[PDB]
Order: structure tokens, then sequence, then C-alpha cells
């Protein structure tokens, strides 16, 4: 029983003030990393501010996969397999850039409902996957900050 | 026990976006392009003949006589991209003169003309507005099915005209759209429409020690049939929160209150036929409390790889909503969600704004990660469960307290080539397994990969989630139970083979079977393929029918590019697609 | 050769799920025999936001004893509940009678309407077009077109109609099916007997099913057409249901 209340931060005190940059500020991505941060107790900031002194999150690339995941006994699809991939790079002011991602998975079943009724459940599914992938991304922030000292 | 063949002859298919992206080098100049060539054993020879025309640097035209031998005649492609000041979009035009096939399969219609109309559009006017078009039209119910159109949109086999006008600065959002159908005499699916939907969001923090949010929505609907009920629903949310944090721990309390309002029309042909009738004005209110807690320990795991640390993080959050009957309500857009372990901690039963069940619950979840010594997590599980205090009832809906469900994960990183994911639905007050998936894959480079799959789900989650019409059909009771297996390995330097293989342990019958054999080039490349699936079943003797093709193919590169030995694109091809899974 | 007395005749929705009786006197130590006209109805369930076609057809008729008759029937699918409507005439073996009221060689062009109403009994000796009966139309289709349009066709057919001239007198009843039954120079009743639902063109092909009398032979045979629902919606499992209620035979004398 060697347990301890974590003593370390969840974002490292060189990240506790930071820029956030997207090619899409009103997003559903950008909102949530947004959300996200400021749970943590990061103090967002401009991207045209004046200090050249904090680091930036750069955010990248989204892609969302779906595809069948198993049949019924007639080939019809059961279950469908969604896979969303999201690409970001934190730049260092000083240092190097430092790339990281996030993977996200979720299965469900195709359940047959009307038009309106399967785009709300789709909807609900993909807010929740950028959710689970912004959750992600924070966590890679330590491991930045490691790979910074080594430099 | 039914064969098929196909064989595809052309140059390696180059995609350039609906929206044009300003002319980059004169784009490619007029002149004809490299013709395809098809052959089946179902729809016989095709031929197409692209021609490219280059009217200005803003605006650029396709022609692409397509040349059917079944149908016997050419439908003419014509493709229109273009660049405006309020922006871009494309417009597409299919024509057939003349349907040979169409004539004998529908002799009703007097005229046998098919033709297909997609327009979309694009454009942020100044840096905040937005302006969106998506139209298509077709000439017949049967042209979806009959014809691969490379655009247009079907819902429900329906053709849907959709416009949107938007307004979204960083705290503000305002969208306002309007969807239609293309109903025929023919056709008799029942679907809704929002003619039309506006949705407002506003967001404001920093409120002293609170957070504010405010939603609102006005939608009417309309059906395709003059028999089915119509609304026009007003909702209004203003939510309101008190974030906690700390080093180790953290809080949030969450107050919200849901008003929603509905005006309901034509509820005779339902209400004659139904014993609870339908109110003309309904108004719902409920408040809404919620209330969620984590924690995280760690440890140095010494005993084990030592400079690792293990962590520990509790989580439990609880949720309280008001009992309101919802049953002289009409469901328009309201369907259960299927959940998994981060879907315990939903305050939603229903998508949609019809149903809001009630809830007196209190979610618990227990997650452990173990981190390397450069602070990269290669492992996690996590053990979850809802525990009821009330039944959730929704008004009208079909032991419901205590502990009735959990939920698993897991996610080990092996090595840089390793991995192996998990997740279960164990279900209480049944003893058994609901759902559960599980992989485990080896992966080198893009052309090195072995993976191993299982999927299962019991007769019970299948008749309990599922249409009712299901726990009946001998195709749909018995359930999933399904082993598969994906090798891939590049054999010399030109080659590359692949195969996958997926098993019904249930029934002792493959479900999918496939086999492929690429030989690259520097200048061509000639694919070939198998697969033998489920296609159908029999309704006689009440057995699956399977299905054998093969495919041949041939592709003109002559542009040095990359041009991979040929995996990851066959991996996709069979009915169950590869997933990288690592 | 069997002469039933006319009791009574109905026409209404089932009181209970998939349950319709019928009271009225009858004498003890007497044959019921029951002539359906309307032994299907195809109804639309609704499952979760869904409009689901799903037929409804006579199981079994019995008799409640000196009281009336009830009728118990099932759906396609048999996970769905409704109340139908079905109709048909209720004779007794042992004080009206019915008459032909209608005797008359016609030429049928896709529907025609009832001369006059009653319990309709037809012959003819098409191979390609089947026959049905809605309960006020006699439907003519192309039973050889397998599409999702409503072909409709053209037959001569001997038409006799009864109701309350000569007595009606029945002396055989079959029970139809998807194989071929010799009836002999006889008229057989006429009305819908079951329906389809086909995978047809991306859609849940629905029709109604009717007869087919080619020679002297009858069997099922594809009808007039319900609906068209996408698949892209849903998929329903294919059916095909013959009724097993028995249908009535009657010499050619009229």
């Amino acid at each position: 029983c060697g347990w301890h209340l974590r003593d370390t931060t969840q974002v490292p005190s060189t990240m506790k003030v930071m820029i956030l940059d997207s090619g899409d500020p009103n997003g559903p991505l950008s909102r949530a990393v947004r959300n996200q941060l400021r749970l943590n107790g990061v103090e967002l900031l401009d991207k045209e501010t004046t200090r050249k002194d904090v680091p930036s999150l750069r955010l990248g690339k989204v892609s969302i996969a779906k595809d069948t995941a198993s049949v019924f006994r007639n080939g019809q699809t059961a279950e469908y397999q969604m896979i969303m991939t999201v690409n970001a790079t934190v730049l260092i002011p000083g240092r190097d850039i430092y790339p990281i991602s996030a993977k996200v998975f979720r299965s469900f079943f195709d359940n047959p409902q009307m038009a309106l009724a399967k785009d709300n459940e789709q909807d609900m599914i993909v807010k929740e996957m950028y959710d689970r992938a912004a959750e992600q991304l924070i966590r890679k922030l330590p491991s930045i900050r490691a790979a910074d000292i080594r430099s | 026990e039914i064969w098929n063949a196909r064989f595809k002859v052309g140059p390696v298919p180059i995609f350039y976006s609906p929206y044009l992206q300003l002319p980059v080098g004169d784009k490619r100049r007029s002149g004809f392009l490299i013709p395809n060539a098809k052959y089946t054993t179902t729809n016989y020879f095709e031929f197409y003949l692209p021609y490219y025309w280059n009217i200005a640097p803003n605006m650029d035209a396709t022609i692409t006589p397509h040349y059917m031998h079944r149908r016997g005649n050419i439908m003419w492609e014509n493709e229109f991209r273009y660049l405006s000041q309020a922006g871009a979009g494309l417009m597409e035009l299919d024509y057939l003169p003349s349907d040979k096939v169409y004539e004998d399969e529908h002799p009703n219609d007097d005229s046998s003309r098919r033709w297909l109309f997609y327009w979309n559009h694009s454009g942020v006017m100044d840096q905040v507005w937005r302006f969106n078009v998506d139209y298509t039209k077709v000439s017949d119910p049967s042209y979806f099915n009959d014809f691969d159109n490379k655009y247009g949109s079907s819902t429900d086999g329906y053709a849907t005209q959709k416009f949107s006008v938007g307004y979204a600065v960083q705290n503000f959002n305002a969208t306002v759209s309007t969807k239609q159908f293309q109903v025929f005499s023919e056709q008799n699916t029942s679907s809704y429409s929002a003619e039309p939907q506006l949705d407002v969001n506003y967001y404001q923090n920093d409120v002293g020690p609170f957070d504010t949010r405010i939603y609102g929505q006005a939608v009417h609907f309309v059906n395709t049939r003059d028999d089915m009920p119509e609304a026009t629903r007003v909702h209004l949310e203003p939510t309101i929160n008190l974030p906690l944090s700390n080093n180790w721990g953290s809080i949030n309390t969450e107050a919200k209150f849901l008003a929603t309002h509905y005006q309901q029309t034509n509820l005779d042909w339902y209400n004659s036929r139904n014993t609870t009738k339908l109110d003309e004005s309904v108004n719902r209110v409920m408040p809404q409390f919620k209330v969620d807690g984590k924690m995280v320990f760690e440890r140095d795991m010494e005993m084990l790889a030592p400079g690792y640390t293990q962590t520990l993080e509790p989580r439990a959050q609880y949720l309280y909503v008001p009992y309101r009957d919802q049953s002289d309500i009409y469901n328009y857009d309201s369907s259960l969600l299927q959940s998994d372990y981060s879907g315990l901690f939903r305050d939603r039963t229903y998508g949609g704004l019809d149903r809001i069940a009630s809830a007196n619950q209190v979610t618990t979840g227990v997650t452990s990660r173990i981190y390397d010594d450069a602070a990269v997590e290669r492992f996690n599980i996590s053990v979850g469960q809802i525990y009821y205090f009330t039944e959730s009832r929704t008004g009208d809906d079909n032991d419901k307290t205590g502990s009735l469900v959990w939920a698993g994960d897991t996610y080990w990183r092996i090595s840089e080539r390793w991995g192996l994911r998990g997740g279960i639905q164990y279900d209480t007050r049944l003893d058994n397994v609901a759902t559960s998936n599980s992989s485990i894959e080896y992966r080198r480079d893009e052309d090195r990969l072995v993976q191993l799959n299982y999927h299962y789900a019991s007769p019970e989650y299948i008749q309990a989630t599922l249409p009712k019409y299901y726990s009946t059909a001998e195709q749909y009771k018995n359930g999933i139970s399904q082993v598969g297996a994906v090798a891939s390995r590049p054999i010399a330097d030109r080659w590359s083979i692949v195969g996958a293989y997926y098993y019904d342990t249930n029934a002792n019958k493959q479900a999918d079977s496939m086999l492929g054999v690429q030989y690259s080039s520097c200048c061509y490349a000639i694919r070939v393929g198998y697969e033998r699936k489920l296609n159908g079943w029999d309704n006689d003797k009440q057995h699956a029918v399977y299905d054998n093709a093969i495919g041949f193919n041939i592709e003109l590169r002559g542009l040095s590019s990359n041009y991979g030995l040929g995996t990851q694109e066959m991996l996709r091809s069979n009915i169950l697609p590869y997933q990288n899974t690592l | 050769l069997r002469a039933p007395s006319y009791c009574t005749s109905f026409n209404q929705r089932a009181q209970s799920n998939k349950t319709l009786t019928i009271n009225t006197p009858l004498t003890a130590g007497s044959q019921v025999v029951v002539a359906l006209t309307r032994p299907v109805e195809v109804i639309e369930v609704f499952d979760q936001t869904l409009v689901i076609p799903d037929p409804f057809y006579v199981t079994s008729v019995t008799r409640n004893g000196n009281s009336g008759i009830t009728l118990r029937g099932d759906d396609a699918y048999g996970a769905y509940s409704g109340l139908p409507q079905w109709a048909g005439v209720i004779m007794e073996v042992l004080a009206k009678l019915m008459t032909c009221r209608y005797a008359k060689r016609v030429r049928v062009n896709g529907s025609m309407a009832l001369p006059v109403s009653g319990v309709p009994f037809a012959r003819w000796d098409d191979g390609n077009v089947s026959v049905g009966f809605d309960g006020g139309s006699i439907i003519v289709r192309n039973a050889s077109y397998g599409g999702i349009d409503d072909v409709a066709a053209s037959v001569d057919m001997d038409l006799v109609i009864f109701n309350n001239n000569k007595p009606f007198v029945y002396d055989r009843t079959i029970n139809i099916g998807t194989s071929d039954q010799n009836i002999g120079n006889s008229l057989i009743q006429l009305s819908y007997t079951g329906a389809l639902i086909q995978n047809n063109g991306g859609y849940n092909h629905v029709r109604m099913n009717g007869i087919r009398m080619a020679g002297n032979n009858v069997r099922v045979a594809k009808n007039r057409v319900i609906g068209n629902y996408s698949r892209q919606q849903f998929q329903m499992p294919g059916k095909n249901i013959a009724v097993p209620t028995p249908l009535l035979v009657i010499p050619n004398m009229y």
C-alpha cells in the first residue's frame, strides 16, 4: 500500500498558460478541447496575443471512419465500428514541436430507426467521441514535458 | 452456389474535392482523359469516355458519356465546378435518354427517361455567415437502386433538398435550415422532415464562480404521409454549473432546466385507431440536478519494472430528473441509446427531445492506468455500473432497481507493434454476458499485419434492443458469436498477399472469406480478388445463401508516385473491412 | 350437396387482440358453415418510430355453442398485436336461404364493382392472371410479372352472386395452397388467399394473394400491391402466407 494522492499535476506548470490554435476555433473539437483545458486550470490565451513565451496547442486534421464489425446470419450488418483519430502539435517556445495524436473506438448495433432519430443518435455518438478524444489529448501533455527535458 | 465476376481496366481514380481550390497551374488544360472500361456478369459491358473542359480559372466542367450495353444507350454525366464571390459549389446532371431494362421492369410508366440533378453549395461570407445547399432530384423511385450515382443523397429512399444559413462566433451560434423529400406515389415509407428548424446556442462563463449556457430550438415536423401527425416544438434549456478542481481531484455540480411546448395537429387517424389520445397542446417542464466527482491516486510500481507509475481513478456521479407523463406527445425524433463504459455517465436515455426519461441513480467507475518511465500510458482497465434507486419511466415505455448493468474496457499497448483491446457488458438479473468484443493485432508496417477478432451478442440483448420481429426471425434471434482473422504479407518487392476468414461459432458456418493478390509495377498494377460471403436467406428451408465473387483489376498509373504495393486497399474490400485497432 | 340456411353476415374489427366474436342464435346439432370473404388484413404497426406492414389472417374458427362463433388469428411475424377487420357470412346446415341473384359471363378489366352485394363465385381459364376480392370489387392482376408495379390484366369469368333463382347449394370445401388442386367443372369462392412480402427493387414489396385457375386446377398467385417500403430504413424477412381457412366450391349448375 504505497498509494498516495497525485502529487504531480495533470497539465505541467510549463503549460499552465497556453495558446489554443485551430483551423476552426468555433468547431466542435475546438470547443471540446477548450472545455477540457478549462477544467484542468489552464488559462486560455488569444492566438494573436502579445506574449511570445507560452506553449501553443495547434489542433490538426480529424478523421472519422465507420465500418461493419459483424453480420447476422443473412449477411446483414449487425454492428458498426467507429474510429476517430485526431492529430495535434504542441509548440514549446524556443524548442522544437511535439506531435501528439488521439484514437477513439466506439462500437454499436445498427438499430433500424427513422431518419431523424438515427441522425440524433449519430450526432450524440460523435459528440461523445469528440469529448473522449479531447480527454485523450490532454493526457499526453505530461509525456511532452518529460521529452522536452531530455532535449 | 451463385458466382460473379468483374473486369475493370482504367486509370488510378484520383479525386479533386467537390469545391474548387483556386486555379492551380491552369488545373490540367482542356482535353480528353484516360477512358475506363468494365465488364460484369450482371450488367455486361460498360464504357466511360471522360472529357475535361477548362472554361475559366474559376469554372471547369467534365463531360463523361457512359455507355451501358444492357440498357442499350449512352447516359451523359455532366459535372460543373465553380467558385464565385458567394462561395464554391458543384452541379451534376446525369441523363439517360431511354432505358430498355426500365421498360420491361416498369411497364406502367409511359416514358423511360432516367435523370438525376444534384447541386451543392458552400460559402462563408465575411468570416461568420455560412450558406449551404444540398439539392437532389431523380426521375423515378427506382433510380437510386438501379444506378450507382457518383453524387446524390438519398434518405429512406427519398431525394432530399436541404438549405441552411448559419452564424457562428466564439460564444453565439444561430442556424436555420429546412429539409424536404421528393415523394412518389409508389412509395409508402414514413419519414419526418424539419421545415424549418432553428438552433440557438449561447455560452457565457466566468459568471462569478459559475458558468452559464443557453440552448433553444424551434422546429416544425411534417411527414411524407397525410395521416401521420404534425407538430411544432419550441425548446429552451438554461444550464448553470460550478466546476471545482484540485491537484488530485475534481467535482462538478450542474443544475439545468428543460421547458418544451408542443402544438400537435392531424390527430384523427392516430386517435381513432389508438386508445391513448394525443393532446393538441402539451407543455413539458422538468428540472435536472447532476453531481459529478473524480479522484486520482498514484503509486510507484517498483516490484514490477522499475520507474513505472500506476494510477487509480475512482469516479462517481449522481443524476436526478423528475417523472412527467409523455404519453400524449407523439415520438417524432427519439430512439433509445446503446451504452458502453463511457456511456454509463451519460445523462440522457433517448436521442432527441420527445422522450426524456426520469432518473434517480448513482453511477460508479474505477479506472487504473500504467505509465512507463517516459510518462507514456501503456495499460488501462475500467469497470463501472449504474445503481437505480427508482425505475426510469418515460411515461409510456413498454425489478428495475439496483445494480442492473456492468461495463468494462481494456487497452494494452504491449509494444510498438503489438496491441490488445477488450470490452464487455455483463448484465445482472440474468447472470449472462450481453455483449463483448476483443482483438489482438501485430503490425510491423502497412504491408505486414496479423489480427484476431471476437464479437459476441446474447439472444436476450438482441431481443431487448432490436425491433420485435428480430426476436422471431431465425436469421436474427440466435445472436452474434463470430471469430475472425486477417493477415497480410508482401512476398518479394512487387507482390502482396492478403486474406481474411470469419467464422460464426453459433451456426458452425463461415460468414466471410477473402483472398487477394496484387502485382505492383512502376507503370501498372494487376489485382486479383476472391470472396465468399453470406448474401441473404432462403425462406424455404431457412438456410443462408452464399455468394462467390472474383475480381480482376488493372490500373494504369504512369505517374511515378509512391504507389504502395496494394495492401490497405484490398484489406478493405470485403463486407467486414479491416480496421487498424492499433 | 348441402343447403345451409342464412343466419347473419358480419364486417367489423376484432374486439380483442386477434379475436373476433360474433354472437347469433344457433340450434343444437347443426353444422355451422362460415364463408369468409375478407380473411386477411394488412395492418401498419408501430415499433419505436417505425411504420411496419403486418398481415393479419384468420387461423381458427371456434363454435361457442348455441350462442355464436369466434375467430382467432395471427400476424405474419407473430410479434405484434392489433385489431384486424374481417368479414364473412355465417350459415347453418339446419330459416331464410341464400339464392342466386346474379349469373352472367363478364369481362373484368383490372377491377370491377359488384353488380349486386353478396358472396361471389366464379371460374375462368387464364393461367397468367390472379383474381381477388377486396370486399366490394373483383381485382384482376398480372401474376407472371415479377416487379413492383401494379400491373392489371383482363379475364373472362362466369360470375355467380348469392345473397338474401335457385338456392345456394355447396358440396365440398378446398384448402388452397402452393400446389395445383383440381376442382372439376365447378365454381370457386372469390377472396384474397394471404399476403406476400419480398425483396424487390430495393423495397419491402408487399402484395396480396389471389387465386390462379388454369384448366381446372387452383392455387395461390400474387395480386394487387399494398405498398413499397424502402430497405434503406429497415429490412423485413420474406413472408409468403396462404390462409388455412377453406374456400367453398359449388357445382356449375347456375
